[PDB]
RNA sequence: GGAUAGUGGCCUACCAUGGUUUCAACGGGUAACGGGGAAUAAGGGUUCGAUUCCGGAGAGGGAGCCUGAGAAACGGCUACCACAUCCAAGGAAGGCAGCAGGCGCGCAAAUUACCCAAUCCUAAUUCAGGGAGGUAGUGACAAUAAAUAACGAUACAGGGCCCAUUCGGGUCUUGUAAUUGGAAUGAGUACAAUGUAAAUACCUUAACGAGGAACAAUUGGAGGGCAAGUCUGGUGCCAGCAGCCGCGGUAAUUCCAGCUCCAAUAGCGUAUAUUAAAGUUGUUGCAGUUAAAAAGCUCGUAGUUGAACUUUGGGCCCGGUUGGCCG
């Protein structure tokens, strides 16, 4: 009998069977629990915003020797700290410390991208003023 | 070029039933300039404010005003 | 409030982006049907797949049916008027199998360019951006016209193009002013 | 730790090369039929891959 | 019986233990207003619907009311509560989840303009009033069309046929120049008129009006996935790239940079969701010996399913079809 019921009558088994197992994917259970509007720390947003605290050193995962050197950001809309990458070579001078961040995610949904342990999200721009454009001296950050 | 054309039996039926912003553009009327629409719903307000005629109380707020 | 105002898309970006042998394929017929971008390619077959998916859906159904017999007739009507098929073919096989090349050979671009009156396709569109050559009646601009042969009909070129007189134009009166300074 | 610091190394000891001058390529539907003309005009490369842009041997 | 415009435990007086429930009551959550509908479509489906129309609720939270045919009405009133304004210190004055605008908030969203003329509404309903509505402005959420100059005459990356004075040349040059230049075009201004409440969001006869330092186009990549460079300089497990596998430790095709190529063309890149992918939710249509998974075994209520049989059977005629043994 293939083991599920095959009645005319087991409409309601059959729904009730898939609802629960449906609990068993994480894409589901997630969205129906309500994790990423709650316990992430982005409140279910695409981006966030934060004030840089401090700088990270962090190493890289074997096979690796780097520092990838990010900064500690602390949220606005709710206060969580994080740690947030700073992507390009030569943006850390320019995102240094005590600045209205802004704040995007890495691809992953919501998981570390290569050799960076820990980190989740990435700096996108900083004050105003993108980092991309930063990095190619489009435009500078103003001092003030 | 395409558009709309009418021809009335006369100047008077023209001039009746023509529109008055039509009648202005094409000179066979013209209308006096007025306040624009701000000031004159604001002098709609003031004297709805004010009730009655308010040359009585244009009167008193200047006996008032005097002693 | 304000009824609301429809839009629709009209291209269709394939599944995948990246084959060696497709992009290859639509390449050459972009360039030899001169076809400036590839969205365009993309437009055409969203159309293809459009009236062939009608085709396919009307031909699921049985035959006699009077919707089948209407929906039938009025494609086979349009696609005549538009004249990519042979209008002594009733068995709706070339209908359903049109390929892409075989739609754009027909369209006015391609007929422009074997009537020789542009000598390059790339000539053709440009004369038509710049407006100097009317299909009809009425100055047309724009390179996607399809003509239904009404325009085959009513050929002939732009009162105001050149070859159409009565102007000689800015860059002509310019050249003629400066050759009768040069001379006297 | 320790390493907060020498940020974009390369990118400060980059000398800076500056842009070349070259005539403006010319896009819209005139690069369509540039490319057509670089790839099927172009039978250099066929032997064994049909390669379509070799480096400089 | 009362009350209601009347039905009714709607509210009062008097009986039973009556009503709902594993076919899920009740309770909790909803990052829930419900629909037409929105995104892929072989099918079956999975998400979304605050928002252009319908219905409901509210117009700071609650309540209670007058007028009125119709309001629990808030651009009506009364009173209390998160607020808040005006004193020569008694008192008075509300309420933009309506337009515009500001503050706070946040990744996130427009001018404190003009008109009642295209549409309709109200009034004594006909000459008035409508931030309803329409017009303009901002900002490229989407969506359709689509510029960045073709080309005459000769110098080659080496191309077809003849005179066969045989590898010297000719009715067309597949395709390149810092040589000469043959009809041409929009944007920005507009002796000028057209769209509108004469004015700029559509055209043209205009006059200025491309000649490639010109009216100049980029986003990321070139190891694979996935088409696209073992070309040069710099750094040297550092700085960095990297959706994943991985690159870089002195010849790095992967980092930064100069020539070439791609998604696309004013549109592309990134982030977070969601759909196909996903026959990794499986009704169609998944697996359970060893990859995760057969309850330790049995009984049993709900639930699902549940031998076979009853007029199975024949004769004639005809309203109606068949590319028909028929043109």
């Amino acid at each position: 009998g293939k083991g599920k019921p095959r009645g005319l009558n087991s409409a309601r088994k059959l729904r009730v069977h898939r609802r629960n197992n449906r609990w068993a994917e994480n894409n589901y259970k997630k969205r129906l629990l309500g994790t990423a509007f709650k316990s992430s720390p982005f409140g279910g947003s695409s981006h966030a915003k934060g004030i840089v605290l401090e700088k990270l050193g962090i190493e890289s995962k074997q096979p690796n020797s780097a520092i990838r050197k990010c900064v500690r950001v602390q949220l606005i809309k709710n206060g969580k700290k994080v740690t947030a990458f700073v992507p390009n070579d030569g943006c850390l001078n320019f995102v240094d410390e005590n600045d209205e961040v802004l704040l995007a995610g890495f691809g992953r949904k919501g998981k570390a991208k290569g050799d960076i342990p820990g980190v989740r999200f990435k700096v996108v721009k900083v004050s105003g003023v993108s980092l991309l454009a930063l990095w190619k001296e489009k435009k500078e950050k103003p001092r003030s | 070029s395409v558009g709309f054309g009418l021809v009335y039996n006369s100047v008077a039926e023209a001039k009746k039933f023509e529109p008055t912003y039509r009648l202005v553009r094409y000179g066979l009327a013209e209308k006096v300039e007025k306040a624009s629409r701000q000031q004159r719903k604001q002098k709609k307000n003031r004297d709805k404010k004010i009730f009655g005629t308010g040359k009585r109380l244009a009167k008193k707020v200047a006996r008032r005003n005097a002693d | 409030p304000r009824a609301p105002r429809t839009y629709s898309k009209t291209y269709s970006t394939p599944k995948r982006p990246y084959e060696s042998s497709r992009l290859d394929a639509e390449l050459k017929l972009a360039g030899e049907f001169g076809l400036k971008n590839k969205k365009e390619i993309y437009r055409i077959s969203f159309q293809l797949s459009k009236i062939r998916r009608a085709a396919r859906d009307l031909l699921t159904r049985d035959e006699k049916d009077p919707k089948r017999l209407f929906e039938g007739n009025a494609l086979i009507r349009r696609l005549v008027r538009v004249g990519v098929l042979s209008e002594d073919k009733k068995k709706l096989d070339y209908v359903l199998a049109l390929k892409v090349e075989d739609f754009l050979e027909r369209r006015l671009q391609t007929q422009v360019y074997k009537l020789g009156l542009a000598k390059s396709v790339h000539h053709a569109r440009v004369l038509i951006t710049q407006r100097h050559i009317a299909v009809g009646k009425q100055i047309v601009n724009i390179p996607s016209f399809m003509v239904r042969l009404d325009s085959e009909k009513h050929i002939d070129f732009a009162p105001t193009s050149p070859f159409g007189g009565a102007r000689p134009g800015r860059v002509a009166r310019r050249n003629a002013a400066r050759k009768a300074e040069a001379s006297g | 730790h320790g390493s907060l610091a020498r940020a974009g190394k390369v990118k400060s000891q980059t000398p800076k090369v500056e842009k070349t001058e070259k005539p403006k390529k010319p896009k819209g539907r005139a690069y369509k039929r540039l490319l057509y003309t670089r790839r099927f005009v172009n039978v250099t490369l066929v032997n064994g891959k049909r390669r379509m842009n070799p480096g400089p041997s």
